[PDB]
RNA sequence: GGUAAAACAGCCUGUGGGUGAAACACACCCACAGGGCCCAUUGGGCGCUAGCACUCUGGUAUCACCGUACCUUUGUGCGCCUGUUUUACC
């Protein structure tokens, strides 16, 4: 039977300078033929530790491994806020090789307020037909976060889409945009186009807007 | 860095079809390393895929491909392959070769990775994007930093690269992850911050690329008067 | 690698541990279990032999006895073959 390896947690959230333990556990033995990798958004795995307790070159030593019959752990001793990955464990033991689900670290930090920054539509978009308005809610913290548009006052309800960034490495802050998309034709049946952002950083929900034909 | 994997053969193909990856390496030689191939489904965990033997060229497959998918090494060009037939839709995913190291330096930890490649199994036809821009404005504006960006719409299948002046332009970037429409096309947006005092001087240029549909688009992005 | 000089090992079959750019396969090293053949059999020997030296156990011919020569067997040293390792010089 394919040996399994159960990782734990799924995600944490650490503040920088915490110490951070990750939990790999075997189903059946598999001496120390055990890998660690950070996964850093949109990159290839790199390796960490391998033989479960061997700093691999290169690599911080902040970063650890240690061994216990069938547990493994990698311990992170002081999180930097490059750290922010997902951490995978890998048995090497016996075919097939097998990855636990990952950990993906999360850095704690203080509240920053998102700037907020509306897009008109281009006219180049306009005369092949559609129109996308843009709200950007830029270097905020935590990633919760509520956008909400107004058409000339009357609210939007499936008319829009987020996406949201990974943590950024540096400031351990989130960006977001919501695009409000409507065709020319409705898009020109109104005139004001809000785009309306809560968030705990700031004391009040931050409104910005346009008038169309006027950008 | 010195040793590199360096891979091709993705793409979008259809279910029930066949692609060959290769997997290029540099800085040493395939035929004293164990080489694997690893993939990961879009928003998933790695799940390793296959792997071959150095001296015996013995091969061993993860059950959900065994059967269908075939690793092979060609030396004489130290070149790795992954050739991959009957494809499922849960064979989307971005794959990965991988150099096992030598034991006695890292165990049997990978120690060098490709850089990806993404195969995409779909019966959906190609289609390109469409640059829009997104221009800066006092409606941009913030303490002397302006917002401005680039609109990438109705495109398929991922990825798109989005760079700014020919990569000139990298800190205060952000790409957003791309987002899958109700059409079933992608879309997405990358948005810049910039000094708002180089809003007059310095041109802005975003460059999208969507390899499956071999576009490559230059776009520049001039500040609106709201 | 070449040269020179050494060391260690070598009946068969599996098994385990290790090393070789090495998870298996392969090569080599090192152990263990079981087995085979020879002997003078509570034990000892076996890389190979049409040879060599010596020795030893049984024979065969000389042959009154004694003594001699050949065969065989126990070993020892050679000769012959393989594997690995080491040193010096080039």
């Amino acid at each position: 039977s394919d040996i399994q390896m159960t990782q734990s947690p799924s995600s944490l959230s650490a503040s920088v300078g915490d110490r951070v333990t990750i939990t790999c556990r075997a189903s059946q033995s598999v001496s120390s033929a055990v890998a660690w990798y950070q996964q850093k958004p949109g990159k290839a795995p790199k390796l960490l530790i391998y033989s479960a307790s061997s700093l691999y070159s290169g690599v911080p030593s902040r970063f650890s491994g240690s061994r216990s019959g069938t547990d493994f752990t990698l311990t992170i001793s002081s999180l930097q806020p490059e750290d922010f990955a997902t951490y995978y464990c890998q048995q090497s033991y016996s075919f097939p090789s097998t990855f636990g689900q990952g950990t993906k670290v999360e850095i704690k930090r203080t509240v920053a307020a998102p700037s907020v920054f509306i897009f008109p539509p281009s006219d180049e978009q306009l005369k092949s037909g559609t129109a996308s308005v843009v709200c950007l809610l830029n270097n905020f913290y935590p990633r919760e976060a509520k956008v909400q548009w107004k058409v000339d006052n009357a609210l939007q309800s499936g008319n829009s889409q987020e996406s949201v960034t990974e943590q950024d490495s540096a400031d351990s802050t989130y960006s977001l945009s919501s695009t409000l998309t409507l065709s020319k034709a409705d898009y020109e049946k109104h005139k004001v186009y809000a785009c309306e952002v809560t968030h705990q950083g700031l004391s009040s929900p931050v409104t910005k807007s346009f008038n169309r034909g006027e950008c | 860095s010195e040793v590199q994997l360096v891979e091709s053969g993705g793409g979008l193909v259809q279910p029930g079809g066949s692609l060959r990856l290769s997997c290029a390496a540099s800085g040493f030689y395939i035929s004293y390393s164990s080489i694997h191939w690893v993939r990961q489904a879009p928003g998933k965990g790695l799940e390793w895929v296959a792997s071959i033997s150095p001296y015996s060229g013995s091969t061993y497959y993860a059950d959900s491909v065994k059967g269908r998918f075939t690793i092979s090494a060609d030396t004489s060009k130290n070149t790795a392959y992954l050739q991959m037939n009957s494809l499922r839709a849960e064979d989307t995913a971005v794959y990965y070769c991988a150099r096992q190291g030598y034991r006695r330096r890292s165990g049997r930890g990978f120690d060098y990775w490709g850089q990806g490649t993404l195969v995409t199994v779909s019966s959906a036809s190609t289609k390109g994007p469409s640059v829009f821009p997104l221009a800066p404005s006092s409606k941009s504006t913030s303490g002397g930093t302006a917002a401005l960006g680039c609109l990438v719409k109705d495109y398929f299948p991922e990825p798109v690269t989005v760079s700014w002046n020919s990569g000139a332009l990298t800190s205060g970037v952000h790409t957003f992850p791309a987002v899958l429409q109700s059409s079933g096309l992608y879309s997405l947006s990358s948005v810049v911050t910039v000094p708002s005092s180089s809003l007059g001087t310095q041109t802005y240029i975003c460059n999208v690329n969507h390899k499956p549909s071999n576009t490559k688009v230059d776009k520049k992005v001039e500040p609106k008067s709201c």
